[PDB]
RNA sequence: GCAGAGGUUCUAGCUACACCCUCUAUAAAAAACUAAGGACCACACGA
DNA sequence: CTCTGAATCTCTTCCTCGTGTGGTCAGGACG
DNA sequence: CGTCCGAAGAGATTCAGAG
């Protein structure tokens, strides 16, 4: 076939080499694949999973359970057994599967939590079924994407595996602190279509005895599930020493957010339920619900608001129409404005009074000018035009369209990606990245002119292929940082290191990117930090800043902050867990032993795919 | 005017603008190609004919032997495409090719021969396409796809901004030739034009002139203009033209005829240049230190020695200048040197070029060519002649010459493939103008670059390739040969030219396994452009520049239909009117503009000439005269959208359907979809499993018609006529009297394919269209094939859909299925299985076939034969015995773990010289008793059309009906029939029937040997025994389902129909998609679809209703006329009072499923058509209802989306997916899981999953599944026994891949051990 | 049951990952049972 | 005249897993 | 029955400018 035929060199270089083909990474015994179903009915720590794949992976465990029950007197018959799958055979598997975890695993192994342990449920069916809220954390869809399955055979794998890898013990991802089985895209639709108010709702008004009452209501269909009604809590607050106070008063709310104050845990605050709940509002909400309540809590939290999310979509039915996205009423005056603009500035170009540089550069600032009009039109138009009573003459509320909620709750959507449909799409750029002189103006709920989706579909095929391009690249940035890496563990408890880095909040010329508040929590300070009065001991030496150390940092006004850091770290053959600071996927510091090269390289090699490729000093405030 | 076929479910079609050119037929880029290069060409030009031209001169060495190529004719296929598909074998034509071999007489050159032979010599075995444009190789059906590389030409790219890392813009030109070897002529980051052939090492490109011969006074000659210099008392008085002036700086100051012009430090204006031109100044005097900077131009010697005083193409001094003087060198010619434009190129590289002579420069090419050994003159001149001067070793295409002549801006067209010193040294002309400025380099990725490399172009290649091979070994073996001793036949064998040909088209870069899972895959693999293959770039090669897509791809290639993934954008589609030129270019349609009328004249224009003119769009009103209503119409003049007004505008878009491929242009509303939404429906629709009955779409864009018509899925109707009989199996049409021919007509009979095997295990079923009586004319369809109903192309089955979040069963794309949905069986697709056995040859005696099978029970024996093979028809399920197979001293056949099914057909091949079985001896029976039963009613069939056709003809001059009932219809000669016209046609009827009775029994017993003759085998077999087994595979949770606007998604729940949401009608949702997957990614096209589909199925529900209930055929003819006008004004145009009244019936009986609606791609439905169309029926305008729970029972608020939009069902079944596994058989290196497939694997725990376990603190899970779970032996049976003893126990031991590291770096020769 | 052979079946069955009994040079009263091989290159596709 | 910096040339990859196919040293006759 | 014949960067390697 006049091709290279494989040398001794060959076969130990490359990815087909023996090195990185069979032993970085090579396969394995007891393991399946399939696709993956979504199957809402799950909690996170249990996984669906089909009954043949059950039977296949656990053969050998059926085996020895045939053979110490006696149903089977030789491993033969008990093999022949299973190929019968005889009944008997079922009710043995269930007993092999009721505290065995299996190590759910994503192709494209991005970071950490892409392989995480699940208690397999006994599903009929062919497709493994993933827990909703893992998904993301997956980053796994539900379109084809497939996920193997490995079982755990040893004590040790398996409860390790249960320890560790369950999703239950995988809430926070190791890159940052944030939650990672956050409500992501449906759930998080349901609770804002649930925590938000019409000014003239059915069942408005009336005091409502607790949240009870208002399920009672918008169950009976006699009072609509968002009413500002005033409703009775028991609110729990733990300001003691670890006991919790119950606070009862009349907060003025709605039915929704009173629905959901039954699903929260006692330690949870009202103030955490009374907004509109986008996707950020819930993500605070699970990192708060981590750091006050624990663990447990935040996981039955987790799984009871995935339940009333899910079921309150359903029953809100937010769909999608042509009539939910809805054409500014100024675009076509904004449109021919430009036209004009234009005009003027080719005929000016004509006379000779501005040439090619200064008529390109002004007919795409002017192009810019007018797709922001009619972006902030398409807005107003959006979330203003919604003209609603309150059983008086006239007001006016925010907008309870589908695709408004659907983008501005954070569910799905951004402003771009709701501008390309209503507003004019914009300018976009020919393949060498220079941009089209004339927009493509119609929008997606018009048609498109023919050129208009040719440069539409440039735009796609470029940013196509750099996807394809930057895959391969942070996979190859992945494996240098994991390679420079993977020697680096948490070998000892502390150095007695005075030396680190001043950690300040960063300044570019803008506002604060990043608060010291969120930049040194978790970390270790290697000297007394002090407020303005001076030798004062705010915060000591060795202690590590979780969140009330950091909250009293911002009420303190604190400015610069020297914090232990691991570069500055004096131990041999690794780090200390002091110099490293808190593990961010747990609330406590770094165990004694942790690999953290690995998990810092997967943390920076996962953004990769997310990435791209391509005077005078006015003071801002009072100061 | 409508066909009848269309007037049975008259499809409703939106598009304003009117078309002008029909849609041509898909596939004429490899029928139009192959019918290029199989044909006979008297020209000699295009086709196996200019490829045995080009190589049959076979002269002899001082031997007087020459043969010569006379004719050649392409044989009968030995096997029907059916008939090679079921074998295995190629279908291919002999190549009858006829030679004629002279001898002439020693030392007789110009005497005639002693001797003639022609014969017919058998040489090749060329495989041929069938009518579908696809070849058959090994019991495949393979296409080739059309391959977009580089023409050759000229090429001046850049390679700007990297190159020497500092912002110099580099210069290169290629000379690409179709065949031979590239020559790239670069710069040196210093200005040095340096020659890299065959991307060799770099070498000064001065040595090529040499190499020419040319001397360094002709090289200097050519490429820069000669100064004179004449010396006189006046110091030299120099001679300056006013043209050299422009853009000069202030040399010095000059003055001329006694007045000043420019003086010093002042620019040479062009108003100097025009007064020094008015006064005509031809002389002007110069300082003799600016002559210090001049360059010599060619060499100088004393009239009185005649030494050499000076040479060529060096600085000159004072010295210089006064031996110059003082030899009497009136006349200087030196160099024009202009640093701004005509800076100096080749002066620096001659500087450089230590070659001064053409044998040294013929030399230093030999050794950078081939280094290592002594170099000769007569070497190296051989070597140079052959590399360029030689037809046989190197050689230009037509289209390589044209672009040639078009890149140089020659004037001839045509010329000699191989190169000359002209060609040479224009391109050398050319690159140093782009140097300098003027001229502009080319892109490789514009389409007037890129041709079009076709099936036949390919298969012309490999044709010449096994023709050159041949006559290497003919010329070797006439060396010696001896005259009038031998045939014309033993020098050329089959055999080389055979096994390039096969190889080609079996095992290529190129040569695509056809996706022959839909009408739609069919139609655009064979259309599909790939720029991948053979003398083509490769992926990782590919530039980011050529998977983009250019501005000129707009009409030629789809900028929508590209897999996604490791190519994309190489394996683009070709657009639905594109067609290759001539020369391998694409051309696209388009209609000529006038003054200022769109004329309907369709000028093709490639690429190149797009830019010279200006295109209007598409979507352009007219007023019917050709007028644009709009004085400004958006146009493409130079790539660029720009407004123009009429009179400028010179071509106009063929239709709005032009940019847009066949896998593109039926996704509707694609006006509407984000482009990526697109590109993944385009790729989906292609891997859409046929379903078990596949039903019209709601909406679409009426190419489904046109693509079923065009592909070969369909039976189409060669003729028109009556359907005189109609079965499933098979459709006689009996043709009309003014459609059939006056001699051999007959009628027609078409043989529908039934269940058989396809390439992606589908059914390729054929059910009849038509019942018994119903007129067919020509071109029409007739047999519904797979995914296709009424011939349209009906890839998948439409449904209600309601979009709406369902309790997170449709969380985020996953697809919720209704239980009423698998009921009716809307997505059960029959899959067919080719469970092959095979009985080798096997040491110490054979294998037998019979039943006799050890260790086995006699319930998996009962399905078997007496002979040990299953019974057709047999339900067999997972783990099942098929045929019963036995090793010497159990190795029989069995049904893969989980497949089920039933056997459709059990057909053996046994070779000649083994007894058949008892069951191979009744399917050979039963095969011919089917043989002799079809054509046996052929037979009658044809003999009652004859006769049908003499009766006819019967009826007038000599008419007797009842004289023809006596006599039996055998013998009707001796009729007495009047000696006219109408005896002489009965008279070659008979003749023609008499000899067709003499042909039928010869091809009865053709095909009995057919039948009976031991089919060919691979070595070393008895006998191969292949199983086809039919698998109905019904949705599941699971099943990938995937809408035509990229919305793909997974059915999570089977969920019962008692819980779907119903409407205030009751009729629940059949699927409840997700909202959320609309806005991200911007399908919004299926939002229309939705909303259409909605409107077409009330308007059914309509008709059904006013059908149901007994109503009078007038509110039928009216409602239908009132749905097809529809408000705005539209290209359809049907009027209902045309028909028959009874047809109307049967239109709405065809319309009671749901309204057709076409959708064309960019001038589709319109927000307004679709808002009437709603309010037409019972349906709200708004497009969604009020929709009720399932289960609570009371409505949704805020009213949901619900719609009958067409969604496929790909064939990634999870079915296929499951790969479980504990323990198997392992590998060579010990990996247990073998590579996952149907081998019974275990997934690659790749180096990214052992870092996510390095991430956890997992050092036990991560040590047992990297040790003891895949590699040691040891350690694999130590817990295969403790888990069946239930201890839980890791034996730790090692990983026996790290021992074969181990052996193999020791092997290398590096000791690599391990301390106890 | 660890080195071999025999037994009622079915050529052969001694733990070969492997299923019952006997003993250290001898073959049968006895039902559930049996088999331990298998690479690379290209294409297309999915995520 | 001997190193300095700089151009030139050569090496070394350039994601990570699946699922369908198809093609692959090819000794060959003689003691 | 066997037996002998693009691309992107790093580093080594020339290779060169200046006293
Ligand atoms: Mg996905």
């Amino acid at each position: 076939n006049k091709r290279p035929l494989k040398s001794l060199a060959d076969m130990i270089k490359g990815k087909q080499g023996r090195f990185r083909q069979n032993l970085l990474g090579k396969r394995v015994d007891y393991s399946g694949r399939s696709v993956i179903t979504v199957g809402p009915y799950l909690r996170l720590h249990q996984c669906g999973l089909p009954k043949k794949m059950a039977l296949e992976l656990f053969k050998p465990f059926i085996y020895g359970k045939l053979e110490l029950r006696g149903l089977a007197t030789t491993i033969k018959a008990a093999k022949k057994m299973v190929e019968r799958e005889e009944a008997v055979v079922w009710d043995i598997l269930d007993e092999v599967i009721r505290e065995h975890p299996v190590l759910l695993n994503r192709a494209p192994t991005l970071h950490r939590l892409g392989i995480q342990a699940f208690e397999p449920v006994l599903i009929e069916g062919k497709a493994i079924q993933l827990h909703p809220l893992v998904c993301a954390a997956y980053n796994a869809d539900f379109d084809g994407d497939q996920m193997a399955v490995h079982v755990p055979l040893t004590l040790e794998a398996q409860l390790e595996a249960r320890a560790l890898m369950m999703s239950t013990n995988n809430i926070l991802s190791p890159a940052n602190g944030e939650p990672i089985i956050v409500p992501s895209q449906d759930v998080v639709l349901g609770l804002y279509y649930m925590t938000r108010d019409c000014v003239n709702a059915k069942g408005e008004g009336m005091v409502l005895t607790g949240p009870k009452e208002a399920e009672r209501l918008y169950r009976s269909g006699l009072a609509s599930l968002h009413a500002r009604v005033k409703v009775r809590i028991t609110e729990y607050e733990k300001d003691a020493n670890g006991e919790l106070v119950a606070k009862t008063s009349l907060k003025d709310t709605t039915v929704g957010r009173a629905i959901l104050w039954m699903i929260v845990p006692k330690g949870l605050p009202y103030s955490i339920v009374n907004q509109a709940l986008g996707k950020k509002a819930i993500s605070k909400m699970l990192n708060t619900c981590y750091r006050i309540l624990g663990l447990k809590p935040t996981v039955i939290f987790a799984d009871q608001i995935m339940y009333t999310g899910f079921a309150y979509a359903a029953r809100s039915g937010a769909s999608v129409g042509i009539d939910d996205m809805v054409i500014p009423e100024k675009k076509h005056e904004i449109i021919s404005e430009a036209e004009a603009e234009v005009a003027e500035i080719q005929e000016q170009f004509q006379s000779g009074l501005v040439t090619a540089g200064e008529r390109y550069n002004k007919v795409i600032d002017i192009w810019a000018a007018a797709n922001d009009r009619v972006s902030k039109a398409m807005m107003d138009n959006l979330q203003t035009e919604t003209v609603i009573n309150r059983d008086g003459q006239e007001e006016k509320q925010v907008s309870f369209n589908s695709i408004y909620m659907m983008a501005d709750s954070g569910a799905r959507g951004s402003a771009a990606q709701i501008r390309q449909l209503a507003g004019m799409r914009g300018l976009m750029a020919k393949p060498d990245g220079s941009i089209i002189e004339t927009p493509i103006t119609a929008n997606f709920r018009e048609g498109l002119n023919v050129l208009q989706y040719f440069i539409s579909t440039h735009g796609a095929r470029k940013g196509l292929a750099d996807t394809a391009l930057k895959t391969a690249n942070s996979g190859y940035l992945t494996r240098r940082l994991v390679d420079v890496a993977q020697d680096l563990v948490v070998t000892e408890d502390d150095c007695g290191t005075h030396e680190g880095i001043m950690m300040t909040p960063v300044i570019e010329g803008g506002d604060v990117k990043e608060p010291l508040r969120d930049r040194v929590l978790g970390r270790v300070t290697a000297e007394d930090v002090l407020k303005p009065g001076t030798a004062d001991i705010l915060v000591p030496r060795n202690t590590l800043l979780h969140e009330q150390w950091c909250d009293l940092l911002e009420e303190n006004s604190v400015d610069a902050v020297k914090v232990r850091s691991v570069v500055s770290c004096d131990t041999d053959f690794g780090v200390c867990a002091h110099c490293y600071g808190r593990d961010l996927a747990r609330g406590h510091i770094i165990n004694k032993g942790e690999a953290i090269g690995v998990i810092a390289a997967q943390s920076i090699g996962e953004p990769g795919t997310q990435l791209t490729m391509r005077s005078s000093i006015q003071v801002k405030n009072k100061g | 005017v409508y066909s009848y076929t269309e007037k049975k479910r008259i499809r409703k079609d939106f598009g304003k603008r009117p078309q002008v050119l029909d849609v041509p037929y898909l596939l004429s880029i490899q029928l139009d190609s192959f019918q290029k290069f199989i044909e006979q060409d008297p020209e000699g030009q295009y086709g196996l004919e200019a490829a045995f031209r080009s190589v049959f001169p076979i002269q002899s060495y001082s031997g007087n032997s020459e043969l010569q190529y006379v004719s050649y004719r392409l044989g009968e296929p030995v096997f029907d495409v059916q008939e090679c598909q079921i074998r295995g074998v190629t279908y291919s034509a002999p190549l009858r090719v006829k030679l004629r071999l002279v001898i002439y007489e020693r030392e007789a050159p110009e005497g005639t021969v002693k001797d003639i032979k022609e014969q017919e010599v058998y040489m090749g075995e060329i495989p041929l396409m069938t009518d579908n444009g696809t070849f058959v190789i090994n019991g495949t059906e393979r296409v080739i796809v059309s391959q977009l590389h580089r023409s050759p030409g000229v090429f001046f790219d850049s390679d700007k901004g990297k190159t020497h890392s500092s912002g110099k813009v580099l210069y290169n030109a290629r000379i690409i030739p179709y065949r031979g070897s590239w020559l790239d002529f670069e710069f040196d980051p210093k200005d040095n034009l340096f020659v890299r052939i065959d991307r060799r090492r770099k070498l000064p490109a001065t040595i090529i002139l040499r190499a020419l011969n040319y001397t360094t006074e002709q090289i200097l000659d050519l490429f820069f203009e000669k100064v004179i210099f004449e010396i006189r008392d006046n110091k030299l008085q120099m001679e300056l033209v006013p043209e050299r002036l422009r853009g000069e700086t202030a040399s010095f100051d000059i003055e001329a005829n006694g007045k000043v012009y420019v003086e010093k430090g002042r620019r040479i204006t062009a108003r100097h240049i025009r007064q020094l031109e008015k006064d005509d100044v031809k002389l002007i005097e110069v300082p003799v230190e600016y002559i210090a900077g001049k360059v010599v131009a060619k060499d100088y010697i004393d009239e009185s020695t005649g030494e050499l005083i000076c040479a060529a193409n060096m600085e000159l001094s004072l010295d210089l200048l006064a031996k110059l003087s003082q030899s009497g060198h009136k006349r200087i010619e030196t160099l024009f040197t202009n640093d701004l434009d005509h800076g100096p190129y080749i002066s620096e590289t001659l500087r450089v070029d230590p070659t001064n002579d053409r044998l040294s420069a013929l030399v230093e090419i030999y050794r950078m060519m081939r280094p290592g050994e002594p170099p000769t003159r007569e070497a190296a001149e051989s070597l140079f002649e052959n590399l360029f001067f030689s037809e046989d070793r190197y050689d230009l295409s037509a289209v390589g010459r044209m672009k040639f002549n078009r890149s140089l801006l020659r004037e001839e067209i045509e010329g000699s493939g191989i190169l000359s010193k002209d060609d040479i040294i224009d391109v050398m002309k050319k690159l140093i103008d782009i140097r300098n400025g003027k001229g502009e380099v080319d892109d490789i990725d514009h389409l007037g670059n890129r041709r079009i490399r076709s099936v036949g172009e390919m298969a012309e290649n490999q044709f010449r390739v096994g023709l050159v091979r041949v006559e290497r070994a003919v010329k070797e073996r006439l060396s010696l040969g001896d005259l009038d001793t031998l045939m014309p036949q033993d020098m050329i064998n089959a055999k080389p030219i055979s096994a390039a040909v096969k190889e080609f088209f079996g095992s290529s870069q190129l040569s695509q396994f056809m996706d022959q899972n839909n009408p739609l895959s069919e139609i655009t693999h064979k259309r599909r452009i790939s720029a991948l293959g053979p003398g083509g770039l490769t992926r990782e090669r590919a530039g980011f520049e050529v998977r983009d897509v250019h501005p000129t791809h707009y009409g030629r290639v789809c900028p929508i239909e590209t897999p996604e993934g490791p190519n994309i954008g190489l394996i683009n589609s070709l657009s639905v009117y594109a067609q290759t030129n001539e020369y391998g270019f694409l051309e696209t349609p388009y209609r000529k503009v006038t003054d200022g009328v769109v004329t309907d004249e369709i000028h093709y224009l490639s690429a190149i000439e797009e830019g010279n003119y200006v295109i209007a769009q598409a979507n352009s009103n007219l007023d019917e005269e050709g007028h644009f209503v709009e004085d400004l119409v958006t146009c493409r003049s130079k790539g660029e959208s720009s407004l123009f007004s009429r009179d400028q505008v010179d071509y106009m878009d063929v239709s709005t359907q032009q940019v847009v491929s066949v896998g593109a242009s039926l996704i509707p509303f694609l006006e509407h979809d984000d482009a990526n939404r697109a590109l993944m429906g385009a790729n989906m629709q292609r891997q859409a499993v046929p379903t078990l009955r596949a039903d019209k779409p709601l909406v679409g864009t009426g190419m489904e018609r046109a693509v079923a018509v065009d592909s070969g899925v369909t039976a189409v109707a060669k003729r028109g006529g009556v359907v005189q009989y109609v079965d499933a199996s098979r459709i006689v049409i009996k043709v009309n009297e003014d459609e059939m021919y006056p001699g051999e007509a007959g009628i027609d009979i078409y043989n529908l394919t039934k269940y058989t095997r396809s390439n992606q295990n589908t059914c390729i079923n054929q059910m009849p269209c038509v019942s018994l009586g119903e007129p067919v004319e020509r071109g029409d369809v007739l047999a519904d094939g797979p995914s296709t109903d009424l011939g349209e192309l009906a890839l998948g089955q439409n449904m209600r859909v309601a979009f709406m979040p369902w309790n997170g069963y449709n969380f985020e794309d996953s697809i919720l299925v209704s239980e009423r949905v698998v009921q009716e069986d809307r997505f059960t697709t029959i899959h067919i299985q080719e469970l092959a056995c095979v009985s080798r040859d096997t040491k110490l005696g054979p294998e037998e076939i019979t039943a006799d099978i050890p260790n086995v029970g006699e319930a998996a024996l009962s399905k078997l034969d007496e002979s040990g093979i299953v019974y057709i028809g047999a339900e067999v399920t997972g783990g099942d015995i098929l045929v019963g197979k036995v090793t010497p001293k159990d190795s029989s056949l069995r049904v893969p773990n989980g497949v089920s099914g039933t056997v459709i057909d059990v057909q053996v091949f046994t070779r000649d010289g083994v007894e058949k079985d008892k069951r191979a001896l009744e399917i050979e029976e039963m095969q011919l008793k089917q043989a002799k039963k079809d054509l046996s009613e052929e037979l009658q069939i044809l003999e009652a059309g004859l006769f049908s056709r003499i009766r006819a003809v019967l009826v007038a001059g000599g008419v007797e009906a009842e004289k023809l009932d006596k006599l039996p219809r055998d013998r009707w000669l001796e009729l007495g029939l009047t000696d006219e016209e109408k005896q002489n046609q009965l008279e070659q009827l008979a003749e023609q029937y008499d000899e067709l009775k003499h042909e039928f029994e010869k091809k009865l017993e053709a095909k009995r040997r057919k039948i009976t003759q031991g089919d060919d085998l691979a070595p070393g077999v008895l006998k191969i025994v292949k199983v086809y087994l039919a698998v109905k595979r019904r949705i599941q949770p699971g099943d990938k389902m995937a809408g035509r606007h990229g919305n793909k998604g997974v059915i999570s729940k089977i969920n019962p129909i008692e819980d779907m949401p119903y409407d205030e009608n009751g009729t629940p949702v059949d699927i409840v998609l997700n909202p959320l997957g609309v806005p991200s990614r911007m399908n919004i096209g299926q939002i229309l679809e939705t909303h259409l589909g909605m409107a077409a199925k009330g308007i059914g529900d309509k008709i059904n209703a006013m059908l149901k209930q007994q109503q009078e055929v007038a509110k039928l003819r009216e409602f239908i006329q009132r749905a097809y006008d529809l408000g705005a004004d539209v290209r359809q145009k049907v009027d209902l009072s045309t028909f028959s009244d009874e047809e109307v019936m049967r239109l709405a009986e065809n319309l009671r499923k749901g309204m057709p609606i076409a959708t064309p791609v960019f001038d589709g439905a319109k927000e307004a058509e679709i808002k009437e169309l709603l309010k037409l029926g019972d349906l709200p305008t708004s497009g969604q209802i009020r929709l009720y729970d399932g289960r609570t029972g009371e409505q949704f608020e805020r009213p949901v989306t619900v719609g009958y939009m067409y969604m496929l069902k790909l064939n990634h079944l999870v079915d296929d997916k499951m790969h479980a596994r504990s323990t198997g058989s392992y590998s060579l290196v010990t990996q247990q899981p073998l590579g996952g497939k149907a081998q019974f694997g275990g997934q690659r725990f790749g180096e990214m999953e052992v870092w996510a376990l390095e991430a956890y603190g997992a050092a036990y899970t991560l040590q047992e599944m990297l040790t003891v779970k895949s590699d040691d032996v040891n350690g694999r049976t130590k817990m295969y026994k403790n888990i069946v003893d239930g201890n839980h126990q890791m034996e730790p031991g090692m990983p026996e891949s790290f021992n074969v590291l181990l052996k193999e770096i020791r092997s290398l020769g590096i000791n690599i051990e391990l301390e106890d």
